[PDB]
């Protein structure tokens, strides 16, 4: 079953900034029917006149809606801790992020959290039989 | 700053002046070097001559939010007007000697009641002997 | 720390030297008076302890003196003294002085290395050959040769037996218009009378250096069999049958072109240094300098290459300029193509003035392969250092999977469990490999095919594998040291 | 591996012969496998070179 | 303990640059002559590891060694080489070639000769005039030791004799490159004449393929002889590997033919397994060197994906072979058209010029010698070489898919399967197969003209008469078409101009 | 050290046995640490001499 568009495993690893504590790669589950969205190219093109373009720095962004683990303070899920995430889709694609940070957190009711993460780069592992190197 | 493990209280020194603590809100500075650029007449070449260091200058902004801010704010102004220069703990430039050159105190009763801002403009002041050399 | 002046903070220093992560081992002969026990590795402190601990003018002391003078600090030294063979013979050299000094003047000689040079003034005019030969009273004690000062002729006898005392070529000023107020009418003749006989062949490396890690091995000898034993030992340190200690060795070979090329045993664990038959410096002194310079006193960065006139300058060695290059250019190319290391002067002159040598190519003695194919995988010495660094660094990274729950045959991990599966593990490793591009690897040709992870259940047949064992297969390539860009000039005399 | 065969519950009457079984006595059999954790990783490093 | 990081024993490290991650690629078999000094046994298939193992194992300058040298040079990785060394006949006669020098040098200059292949060409410069023919013939000191011929170095003339007896050494060629001097200064008054005096006569005819290659699947067979009878023996063996009597061992073979257009065309034998390379009587390169290079290139080095043709200036360039430039193509275009239409391979230089530099030929068309179907009716089903490769892949892939029906309950008399049974019948099996054929369209097949008639399935009972058919035996018939790819574009350019 | 474990609150009904406790009585257990007033740091000099 390789044509199913869905998420299989979500692993996160927090790192408290003020105490250096580290929590193993706990697993998570998603709150609703939405899926994470990704952006892996760290350059943005602006449209000039007559087909030209302009490049801008930009970053690599992630969006990870996940159910809060009842054994971790809600603050950690917001911008009070480092994050290291991994998402494994059903088809086989695996995408890893390290040294990410949360930006502009919004209020949450205690169960559903929608983290927005940014990192230098995101590594993608395509299923067997890729074309590009 | 990069990474989510930054700690602003650990990298910025606590401001002060003549020993009285105060809450800083901004930190600027100005450096340079005095030149003597000269361009000849009918010539395709120019010149230069370094002729000393330029006097620094610092500007800071302070905020008072605590209960009964007028007493503290109105009592801090009595220190800026004290005769002579004194030690200044710049939040980022470290301890230096400076003399206050101006200060504008902003306040309101209906637009913003309960917070007082005061801008400052410091100047480096190194003690000099009185016998002119 | 705990003191009378109580204050919020307490402090506690312990000692000065701290760079114990780098080690070097020096091996050589000793003399009778040495108090150090033979065949026992012992740490070496600064030069003060020398002489007494290893004898006066012994081969080991001279090698150690250069090692300390090149690496002032940042490395830790070790010594492995060895004793002479049972029936070793000592070489003898003769230096006869003739004629009567009929003018006031001075005589100066250069032997072995600049540190042993002497300069004495002829007592006066009309001093015969016997009052002359006072040179014996001037020769420095550290010289490995003993002067007897016979009647009219001075005899130099090696202080150590074996073939190690068969290298000399003297430079003097007792003729020609080089009138450093030269004493007119004096001449000197140089000749050899007896060679060395027997060298030791220790083979107990597995017992005295057992399970101890060293970075650079330095060997102050020219016995081919002795060097071969060292190569075999190093292989064992890089073997797959046990945890590895890694390391690298430095040796030298001296002789004509035909002789030197005959020592190419195709060893990737050694860096053989080639010298000509008329080298004006004692051989092992130069070899020690090269080893010490590359003995991590500069190579804390594995990527660094010890070459050129800037990084590969053996400053401590001073030798007068020779009258001929020694290694003809047609011969220099052959030696480099055969995996040898060649050194030469770092400055231009032909005056007989003083210069210093530097190293052209930092290359091991690697050629062909186990399957007999030719390649340059371990050509540059930096490849060996980088390979060791990758092995250690990779092992540390994988440590985080020790004691971690692993799920196979059902890849869905329950909520709240702390674990991982094959695909997630492979993805994490790929992230580490890519980030190191430009530090330990160059860009992979195909990163999707040069890394593979398979559980042991997929390798062994049914009901034979073990639970929780993986096989990791990886291929990499060190950075790129240059490329060739053929140019095609064109003057295009015509316009438009 | 197969939870349908790794757990069984049988009453006393079915095991013992007639007039020997006792009421309210059960025999329960079960086999289980403890958790698995990483134990060893074998690495086969294969260096190569960028020729010339 | 050793280093601390590796002491705990959680990680075992192994460093060896000789390890091979992937499985061995396709196998290529090379066959030819050897010399007495070779230590390899005759008529024994052996593996090969590196170039340096040659000479010692296959003699000095033998036919087999030269063929293997090119094969290793073309295939950098992804192939395993095997060798089958044969031996000279008892009554072999070695060819003899003579090269004479005339006149005497009178001006300084250089002379360079091209002997068979660029790797064996030599450059020798006469340093001074007044040097007679005897001061010349210093070439013998410059001839490569690995040259397949022996330099006699007689008085003023050098005699070249082949190291392997037979007709194989009857194709050498030497050219005076500097004759048309443009930049190089040739000496004045020096001339070189090349001629033959004795040809080879006897060739071996081994016929023991069924014993030495018994039941092992090779990919490519390369032969280094011009004997037609020897080539015919190889073709018969390959057919036995494609036969229907026993399990197949599909393979393909490469050979060459040299001579005039009349003689070469007479060698055709309507072989669907051989890829005959046609060469002219004035080919500067040694024939058996080009044959190996082409076959080696077509090996897994370029045929891991079976659908790739070996043509054009990109995918069919024998970069390992260099021959001098020339103004004469060798094959006239009319001759080229005739050869191509008769199932022969043709090659031509990459670039044409008169300067006399070196170039590498490339294949014009990749074709097999299949011209007429069985029962003598023409078609072009197996014209393209890739067609044979596709057929082998199609058969194997279909066989693997059909394995799922092994040991499956079947119903033929009453077609209603009761609830709970695991089984199938004729119609359901046919339906499943049809799905597979349609799914593979665009990968191994072109669209079926009428799939309802191109696939059929019949049980054994329906075919055999009463009380003769066995249970559980099925007959499957299929027709398929390989994919189509661009082959040629005709351009009719019609210029025009504005009205003045 | 661990604020989640150093403070506990239990009603008297959960300490005494059945029908022995009293209503509206609690037991509070707290563990604390006074402010730190010291620190020990050990130092090394390591005066280098090589260029890099």
């Amino acid at each position: 079953c390789n044509k199913q568009n869905g998420v299989k495993n979500i692993l996160i690893t927090f790192t408290h900034c003020d105490t250096g504590e580290v929590i193993g790669p706990i697993s998570h589950e998603q709150p609703d029917d939405t899926l994470p969205t990704y952006k892996t190219c760290a350059w943005t093109n602006t449209a000039l006149t007559n087909g030209a373009v302009m490049r801008s720095a930009s970053n690599a962004t992630m969006t990870l809606p996940v159910v809060r683990d009842p054994r971790v303070p809600l603050a950690w899920y917001q911008g009070c801790a480092q994050i290291d995430a991994q998402v494994e889709k059903f088809d086989g694609t695996v995408m890893t992020l390290t040294e990410g940070a949360v930006t502009e957190p919004e209020e949450s009711d205690g169960r559903a959290v929608t983290m927005t993460i940014i990192a230098a780069e995101i590594d993608e592992l395509l299923p067997p039989g890729s074309l590009a190197a | 700053m990069a990474g989510p493990c930054y700690n602003p209280n650990e990298h910025y020194l606590p401001a002060s002046f003549k020993g009285v603590p105060f809450d800083a809100d901004s930190s600027d500075s100005e450096h340079g070097r005095n030149g003597a650029e000269a361009e000849f007449v009918f010539g395709e070449r120019t010149g230069y001559a370094d002729l000393g260091i330029k006097i620094r200058s610092y500007s800071i902004r302070a905020r008072f939010q605590t209960n009964d801010h007028v007493a503290l704010s109105n009592a801090f102004i009595a220190v800026l007007e004290s005769t002579g220069p004194g030690l200044l703990v710049h939040p980022t430039r470290g301890p230096v000697m400076a003399a206050c050159r101006s200060a504008r105190v902003t306040d309101s009763k209906v637009d913003a009641a309960g917070v007082t801002y005061i801008d400052i403009d410091f100047v480096e002041a190194n003690d000099t002997v009185t016998g002119f050399g | 720390a705990l003191s009378d002046g109580f204050v919020r903070l307490c402090i506690d220093p312990s000692l000065n030297f701290f760079g114990e992560g780098c080690k070097i081992l020096v091996e050589g002969q000793i003399t009778d008076d040495a108090t150090a026990a033979e065949n026992v590795v012992t740490c070496v402190n600064s030069e003060l302890d020398l002489v007494e601990r290893f004898g006066q003018g012994s081969v080991l002391t001279e090698s150690l003196r250069k090692v300390f003078c090149m690496c002032k600090s940042g490395v830790s030294v070790y010594a492995l003294p060895r004793a002479d063979a049972a029936a070793a013979v000592s070489a003898v050299y003769t230096l006869t002085v003739t004629g009567t000094a009929l003018t006031d003047g001075r005589v100066q000689l250069y032997m072995g290395e600049a540190e042993y040079s002497l300069d004495i003034g002829v007592d006066e005019g009309d001093t015969p050959t016997q009052i002359a030969a006072k040179i014996v009273a001037a020769i420095s004690p550290d010289f490995p040769y003993e002067a007897t000062a016979a009647a009219g002729v001075i005899t130099l006898t090696a202080r150590n037996g074996g073939t190690i005392g068969n290298h000399l070529s003297v430079i003097y000023t007792n003729l020609g218009s080089c009138t450093s107020v030269t004493p007119e009418g004096v001449t000197v003749a140089f000749a050899q009378t007896t060679p060395g006989s027997v060298n030791p062949e220790p083979n107990d490396y597995a017992s005295v250096v057992n399970e101890c890690c060293f970075a650079v091995y330095v060997l102050s000898s020219d016995d081919t069999d002795w060097q071969e034993n060292l190569r075999d030992w190093i292989r064992s340190a890089w073997d797959c049958s046990k945890p590895q200690c890694f390391g690298h060795g430095y040796v030298f070979n001296k002789g004509t072109l035909g002789q030197v090329l005959a020592d190419g045993d195709n060893s990737a664990e050694l860096s053989r240094l080639a010298l000509p038959t008329t080298y004006p410096v004692l051989p092992y002194l130069t070899n020690a300098a090269y080893g010490a310079l590359s003995a991590c006193s500069t190579c804390e960065n594995p990527e660094l290459n010890v070459q050129g006139q800037t990084y590969g300058l053996l400053s401590c060695i001073n030798m007068p300029e020779s009258c001929t290059p020694g290694w003809e250019f047609t011969e220099v190319t052959q030696l480099q193509n055969n995996g040898f290391v060649v050194s030469g002067p770092a400055t231009t002159s032909g005056q007989g003035n003083f210069t210093s040598p530097y190293i052209y190519n930092d290359v091991t003695n690697y050629l062909r392969d186990e399957k007999n194919r030719p390649n340059a995988t371990f050509r540059d010495a930096s490849s060996r250092r980088l390979a060791a660094a990758t092995g250690v660094a990779l092992a540390t990274f994988l440590q985080q999977f020790n004691g971690l729950a692993v799920f196979t045959k059902n890849t869905n991990i329950k909520t709240g469990i702390i674990g991982t599966n094959l695909r997630l593990m492979l993805g994490k490793i790929r992230k580490w490999a890519s980030d190191n591009v430009g530090v330990l690897f160059s860009e992979f040709d195909n990163i999707n095919e040069d890394i593979q992870l398979v559980s042991d259940f997929d390798v062994q047949p049914k009901c034979v594998g073990q639970p929780g064992v993986f096989h990791l297969n990886m291929r990499y390539r060190p950075p790129v040291r240059g490329a060739r860009i053929n140019v095609n000039l064109v003057p295009a005399l015509f316009d438009n």
